[PDB]
């Protein structure tokens, strides 16, 4: 089974350089031209360029020539690419590509490898329950706000998994360097607040992990 | 592999 | 540089339809073409190469067709597996360019969305800051408007909005808005509103708080 | 007992020298009837006959044109003209030397590698051509010369096909210009004009094509068995000088090329001069090669640069009667091989005769080089430019002729020069010039007093 | 022995076509032999040579044969930012033929090919290309492992190394056992010669139409040389496949290179990963020793033996003459991890010009006395030099000096009878193998019948 194996996540700091590798499995990497390709949400898909690890001729888009900087070792089986002088723009998913069989093709990817470009120091999230306000319908909807942490991620849970239905927990934003990130429960008004629901907040890269029981508000 | 083995 | 020009950017469909994303060169590129699967979270498949010829291990409901500049991958009798993002990838020219994406998404029923507004927490408070959450869940299709005021008036800086990807169990979406501003100006005014515009209405649903009032 | 001068009739003086060569006859009147007038001389002078009176021709031989054999207009034999003078039924001989003078006749056709490797090569291939011109011009007067080039069949892989402009220049792709490939071109014609064929050699430049091994071997072929193109002359000696600093392609190499119909050893030149059949015919084995050289006796001279003189000895010893010499910037080792060669000439000296009357035959004695008089013999072989051998002829006349004045050449084979022997017929008596018409002593209607005697 | 000269049959091909230049028996899924014939003159259907392939079912009276149809459209693809062309005229399609189970493969040594990026090129070279067929379901298939995508200039500044421009893959092919498809390509890496190695499934599973450039990951190429021996060597000018390590796990290929070493000729056995086992070196230059390999087993002990063809060898004869007749060299295979030695038997031609040698068939067990037996053809033997076929039947000693049988062409002069052959197989079903031999100089191919 043919299978490119890629290196881990980066988090790197603006100006400074970053390699990522790209380490066939099932293969020999000299066997074909290996590609490298730029993601991101809003700009899509970008070709960055490719080499014949055979012989080490590369071609690159105009777009990334200086930065990117494209290698390979077939005494390794591997692929590299190097990106130098880091900005915001190169926070992106990175992936590495060869063909099947027609030799100008894009057929098998890597799982892709994330980098992110930031400044940022580590911050552990602040975490706050969200109760409602003061009539009662048929179902409630309680909450919980995690703001102001670094890096990604931060893993939400309510009464430590036991309630995961009815549950919408938002993909983090970034503002001013640091992640914001909130999640929803809705249950049935003879539930809460007669039973206790509490929002479990981990972050691995401060090593906090936080409990906010939700309290309904008082006079 | 290297070599001028042509009309040279 | 060949411009690759993909549509629709998504489409709602059901299981069993057959559907067909179109690619358009900005030059003739002689069936250079390869069409993309990404499944949700996941990394890139080949479907297609040279136009026409199916990667091995590629179901044969997948089939491309085109010449020219115009081309399009046609899925027969949609799966469950089958709802992702499809790209289309010409290699006529170096540098090589990509379409833009198309999204498979389940068709539903339209449904309006359940707002609920949330005033700060106490421990915000204490700490400086004041945020005010609202959360608009499970409703279809997935555009949508929400609007802030505070005493009225329209507020517009300091908002922040995250959409969830299609819910795997009903197929809504939802979408949560933070209004962010300092303690000093929240202490200031009595009523805050979250105001959401969607298709299923006319008329926005309002959610408000007066502040200090129970 | 009696001779035959005077048992035979012996009417008269004429009669007398017609029995035998060693008759005479007696004039003087103070002779006794007794005695007879056609005698041996001795006999004559014995019964008082008047010593002036005694009729006795001798037969002889001048020198009339004698100019000595030369050395270094020509003169190869010697003498040149004798007048033999001859009795009834007499013999005389005489002496004739010849010398081979001229020099021996050799052609020397060159084949020149004109490929884009003999770039560094084309002064070294130049100079050893008009050294070949001149210094073997000094050696034989008797020289031609003429020449050809080659490269390979032009068909790919061997020539570059693409881009189009590639076929009239083959060095397109490297920024500069040589002129277009081809199989085998005859360029000059087998000629005595040295300085032309000098000049033409002189304007060679170098062609391209892609492939180490050269197409030399149809050239070669070519040049043997192309008899009128090349030109070479039947009786010469014949040198083909073939020059290379590369490897060269043999048969069953054109297969690699499409080309699988063996080579015919025909000749497929013609009008443009070109090797037409060299891009539909294989390159020739070594047995055909040696088989058309043999055919047509031909020398074959490898003229290699010293990177592939091993593999040219080795060729060589697979083609017998071939050597090899090294191309460099000297050409005293080809020269050499050429010297070599022409020291090894031999030529006969056949001596044959031209215009010999009915009545006169020949015989021949030969003094060779061994200097042993080898009888009846007209013809000496082994000789070289300076040798000169010896002839001894003897003519006899069969009685006397009517003629009385007749010429006969003695030419050698392949000789321009040659001897014209003169002969007279002397049959008649001095006395009878003094006829004396009236008979004073006869008086009987006879008529005439000769030499002492009536009708 | 026991081939019989009186009923021969006769298959005809086209004027000109060369029809019999190489042929095969091909076996269908159902068992029935057919004949398999090259034609690489054979015009295309412009009146332009591209070569043809015909496939002719068995019959007594033979005649005329099917066409096994191939694409002989030109092709070009502009991907790349490059401009890929293919070029099939002249390409000689039909100059070898071999068959493997129910696949023909027929390859065209001289199809040109081409790559053009703005003012530059790869040139315009002879990279050479085989076309796979499977008659009985209609697939095609090709295979061309030399051409490339690298310009002219890189070559240059390169020292032309691993240059594949000139390949002509396919000059000679032959087919394992378990189906990998060996292409001998005399003209690689700058006329030194290279194999070209693929799974005949793997060949099919990864080629479509119009690509032209396209990865067979299975495949395996030999190796580039700096070695001045090497130089013009033609090294894959014949090819051939046997037993030669005593690890029936392992297939060994056997090499023919005429001109190697300075045109001393050589044959070598080399393991799948292009590993030389042994060289035998050729006895005289210019002889073209390689021209023709061959393997079998002759003398009965299991253990295949070689035989190698030099058409060109000149005979020693009175007062120093040399006489070319060619020579076929036998070497048996000895036990253990021993080399091949010398010669166990020199096989020289009779005939002046001859090129006895020029072809070497295994026959297979022609008489059924336990020994298989070779055929040896001399294309232009005989006392009238129209062409000969040798039969030698084998022996516990090796072979007989002197042949069983001798055939004569039936073919006017020129048809070069012989030049090709093939043998092993009972076309017709009498528990003997038969003998085809083509002679493409006349554009036919005869079937000879071995009775009892
Ligand atoms: C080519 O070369 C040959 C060889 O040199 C040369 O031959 C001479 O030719 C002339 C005539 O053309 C011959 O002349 C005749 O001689 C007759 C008698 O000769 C006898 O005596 C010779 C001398 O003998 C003594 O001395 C020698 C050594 O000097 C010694 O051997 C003896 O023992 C002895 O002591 C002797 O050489 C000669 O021997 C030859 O002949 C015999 C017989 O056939 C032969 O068997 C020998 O082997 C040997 O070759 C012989 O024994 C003589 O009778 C004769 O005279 C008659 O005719 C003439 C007219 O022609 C009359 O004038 C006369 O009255 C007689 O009727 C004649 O004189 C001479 O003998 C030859 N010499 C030799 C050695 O052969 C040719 O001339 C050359 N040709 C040309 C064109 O140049
Ligand atoms: C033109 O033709 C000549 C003559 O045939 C060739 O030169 C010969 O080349 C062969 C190789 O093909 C050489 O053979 C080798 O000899 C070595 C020892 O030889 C000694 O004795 C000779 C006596 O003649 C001396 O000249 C020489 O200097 C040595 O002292 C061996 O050691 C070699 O054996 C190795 O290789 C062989 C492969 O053939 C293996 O079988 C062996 O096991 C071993 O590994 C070999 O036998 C020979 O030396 C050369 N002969 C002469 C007289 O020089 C040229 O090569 C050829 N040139 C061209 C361009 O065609
Ligand atoms: C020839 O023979 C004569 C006989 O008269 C003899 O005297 C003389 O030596 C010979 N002369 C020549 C020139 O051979
Ligand atoms: C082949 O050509 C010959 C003459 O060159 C001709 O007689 C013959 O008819 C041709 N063969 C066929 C089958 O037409
Ligand atoms: C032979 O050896 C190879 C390893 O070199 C192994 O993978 C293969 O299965 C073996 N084949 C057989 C038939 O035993
Ligand atoms: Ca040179
Ligand atoms: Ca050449
Ligand atoms: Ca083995
Ligand atoms: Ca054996
Ligand atoms: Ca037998
Ligand atoms: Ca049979
Ligand atoms: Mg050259």
């Amino acid at each position: 089974e043919v299978q490119l194996q890629q290196s881990g996540a980066e988090l790197v700091k603006p100006g400074a350089s970053v390699k990522l590798s790209c380490t066939a499995s099932g293969f020999n990497i000299k066997d074909t031209y290996v590609h490298w390709v730029k993601q991101r949400p809003e700009q899509g898909l970008e070709w960055i360029g490719r080499i014949d690890p055979a012989n080490g001729y590369t071609k690159y888009d105009p777009k990334f020539q200086g930065k990117a900087t494209i290698t390979a070792d077939t005494s390794s089986n591997t692929a590299y690419l190097q990106l130098s002088s880091l900005t915001s723009e190169d926070t992106a998913v990175y992936y590495c590509v060869r063909p099947l069989y027609d030799y100008y093709a894009m057929d098998y990817w890597g799982q892709g490898t994330s980098v992110t470009v930031s400044s940022a120091k580590t911050t552990a999230p602040s975490v706050y329950p969200l109760a409602p306000v003061c009539t009662t319908g048929s179902s409630v909807t309680l909450g919980c706000l995690v703001k102001g942490y670094f890096p990604e991620p931060v893993t939400l849970t309510w009464n430590s998994g036991s309630l995961s239905s009815g549950v919408h927990t938002f993909p983090a934003v970034l503002q001013s360097d640091l992640y914001t990130l909130s999640s929803s429960v809705t249950v049935t008004s003879s539930t809460w607040p007669s039973q206790s629901i509490t929002c479990n907040v981990a972050h691995p890269a401060s090593s906090t992990k936080v409990d906010k029981k939700i309290e309904p508000r008082g006079p | 592999g290297a070599k001028q083995a042509g009309d040279v | 540089d060949i411009l690759m020009t993909q549509s629709p950017s998504s489409m709602s469909v059901s299981l069993g339809d057959t559907v067909s994303i179109t690619c358009h060169a900005s030059q003739g590129i002689s069936s250079n073409i390869g069409w993309l699967q990404q499944k949700p979270g996941k990394s890139f498949m080949g479907l297609i190469y040279y136009g026409t010829n199916l990667v091995d291990g590629v179901p044969s409901r997948f089939s491309g067709s085109g010449s020219g500049a115009d081309y399009s991958l046609t899925i027969s009798s949609l799966d469950s597996e089958d709802f992702a993002d499809y790209y289309c990838v010409q290699y006529a020219q170096l540098p090589y360019t990509f379409g833009g994406g198309t999204k498979l998404e389940i068709k539903r029923a339209d449904a309006a969305p359940t707002v609920s507004i949330f005033p700060p927490s106490s421990e915000q408070l204490t700490s400086g800051g004041a945020s005010v959450v609202c959360f608009l869940n499970n409703f279809y299709p997935k555009d949508i408007n929400v609007k802030w005021k505070i005493d009225g008036s329209e507020r517009q800086n300091g908002v922040l909005n995250s959409w969830t990807d299609q819910d795997s169990k009903d197929s809504t979406y939802s979408m949560s808005s933070t209004l962010t501003l300092t303690k000093d100006e929240y202490e200031r005014h009595n009523s805050y509103t979250c105001e959401a515009t969607h298709k299923t209405s006319t008329s926005p649903i309002v959610k408000s708080f007066n502040r200090n009032e129970c | 007992g009696p001779n035959i001068c005077t048992t035979r009739g012996v009417s008269s003086c004429q009669q007398c020298l017609a029995v035998s060569p060693m008759c005479a006859w007696c004039s003087d009147e103070a002779l006794p009837l007794g005695s007879p007038r056609c005698d041996l001389k001795e006999n004559l002078l014995k019964d008082n006959c008047a010593p002036e009176s005694i009729e006795f021709p001798v037969s002889e031989a001048r020198v009339l044109e004698d100019r000595p054999l030369s050395d270094k207009q020509v003169t190869q034999v010697s003498p040149q003209r004798i007048a033999l003078r001859l009795r009834p039924d007499d013999s005389k001989n005489f002496s004739i030397q010849v010398r081979q003078v001229e020099d021996y006749p050799v052609d020397i056709y060159y084949l020149m590698d004109l490929s884009y490797s003999m770039k560094d090569d084309l002064w070294s291939i130049q100079n050893l051509g008009t050294k070949l011109a001149t210094q073997m011009r000094k050696l034989t007067s008797n020289l031609r010369i003429g020449f050809g080039a080659f490269v390979d069949k032009p068909v790919s892989p061997y020539m570059y096909i693409s881009p189009p402009e590639a076929l009239e220049n083959p060095c397109y792709d490297m920024k500069t210009t040589c002129l277009p490939m081809f199989g085998y071109k005859h360029v000059l014609t087998l000629t005595d004009q040295v300085t032309r064929f000098n000049e033409e050699v002189k304007k060679q430049s170098v062609s391209r094509n892609r492939d180490a091994p050269e197409g030399g071997f149809d050239a070669i072929m070519q040049a043997t068995v192309c008899d009128e193109k090349i030109g070479w002359r039947n009786d010469a000696s014949h040198l083909l000088v073939f020059t290379t600093d590369a490897k060269t392609h043999i048969a069953l190499d054109g297969r690699l090329a499409g080309i699988v119909q063996p080579n015919d050893g025909q000749c497929h030149v013609g009008s443009d001069n070109h090797y037409s059949a060299s891009t539909t015919m294989d390159y020739p084995s070594l047995g055909l090669m040696t088989e058309k050289l043999s055919q047509k006796n031909i020398n074959l001279i490898f003229a290699v640069t010293e990177n592939v003189v091993n593999l040219y000895q080795n060729y060589s010893e697979l083609i017998p009667g071939t050597t090899v010499g090294v191309l460099s910037m000297d050409s005293s080792n080809v020269l050499q091989l050429i010297v070599d060669a022409y020291g090894k000439i031999r030529s006969k000296v056949e001596l044959e005769v031209r215009d010999l009357p009915e009545e006169l035959s020949l015989s021949f004695n030969a003094t060779c080089l061994n200097n042993e008089v080898i009888p009846g013999l007209k013809s000496c072989m082994g000789l070289k430019i300076g040798d000169t051998v010896s002839f001894s002829i003897e003519a006899k006349v069969r009685g006397c002729p009517q003629e009385k004045e007749k010429s006969f050449t003695i030419k050698p084979v392949g000789f321009k020069d040659s001897l014209i022997v003169q002969v007279t017929f002397d049959c008649d008596c001095a006395c009878q010039a003094q006829a004396e018409p009236n008979s004073h002593r006869c008086n009987n209607g006879n008529g005439t007093f000769e030499c002492g005697v009536c009708r | 022995l026991n081939l019989d000269p009186v009923q021969l049959t006769f298959y005809a091909g086209p004027n000109g076509s060369q029809f019999g230049f190489s042929l095969d028996f091909h076996k269908d899924s159902h068992g029935r032999v057919a004949i398999v014939v090259g034609a690489p003159r054979t015009l295309g259907p412009s009146q332009e040579e591209t070569g043809g392939v015909f496939l002719c079912p068995w019959r007594a009276e033979g005649g005329q044969c099917p066409s096994l149809l191939f694409d002989l459209r030109d092709e070009t693809r502009n991907v790349g930012s490059q401009t890929l062309q293919t070029f099939k005229a002249r390409q000689g399609l039909g100059a070898s033929v071999v068959s493997w189970s129910d696949v023909i493969v027929a390859c065209a040594p001289w199809q040109h090919w081409n790559v053009l990026e703005k003012t530059e090129e790869a040139e315009k070279t002879p990279v050479g290309s085989c076309f796979l067929a499977q008659p009985e379901s209609g697939r095609r298939a090709e295979y061309s492992p030399c051409r490339g995508n690298t310009l002219s200039r890189i070559y240059v500044e390169n020292d032309f190394s691993w240059d594949k421009r000139y390949c002509e893959a396919g000059f000679s092919s032959v087919v394992t056992q378990a189906g990998e498809l060996v292409l001998g390509a005399p003209g690689g890496y700058y006329f030194l010669g290279l194999l070209a190695q693929a799974p005949v499934a793997d060949i099919f599973s990864s080629y479509r139409p119009g690509i032209l450039l396209w990865h067979v990951s299975s495949q395996s190429l030999s190796f580039d040389s700096s070695n001045p021996e090497y130089f013009d060597g033609y090294w894959g000018y014949s090819v051939a496949v046997g037993e030669f390590d005593g690890d029936l796990n392992t297939t060994e290929y056997v090499v023919g290179a005429p001109t190697w070493s300075w045109t001393l000729g050589a044959v070598e056995i080399l393991d799948s990963y292009y590993q030389r086992l042994h060289r035998l070196r050729g006895e005289q230059m210019a002889s073209y020793f390689g021209h023709s390999v061959a393997v079998t087993d002759v003398n009965g002990d299991g253990r295949h033996d070689l035989l190698v063809g030099a058409p060109l060898y000149m005979e020693s004869r009175a007062d120093r003459k040399l006489a070319e007749v060619g020579r076929v060299y036998l070497f048996l295979q000895p036990r253990g991890p021993h080399a091949l030695g010398a010669p166990s038997l020199l096989l020289t031609g009779t005939q002046l010009y001859g090129r006895f040698g020029s072809a070497i068939a295994p026959l297979g067990d022609l008489d059924r006395d336990g020994y298989n037996d070779i055929a040896v053809a001399a294309p232009y033997g005989g006392p009238s030099g129209r062409g000969q076929v040798l039969v030698f039947l084998g022996q516990s000693e090796g072979l007989r000096s002197r042949p069983s049988q001798v055939l004569d062409s039936p073919f006017p002069t020129g048809s070069a009878f012989g030049f090709s052959l093939r043998g092993a197989v009972d076309i017709d079903d009498n528990g003997y193998p038969d003998l085809i031999v083509g002679a493409y100089g006349a554009n036919q191919v005869a079937v000879y019948r071995a009775q009892p």
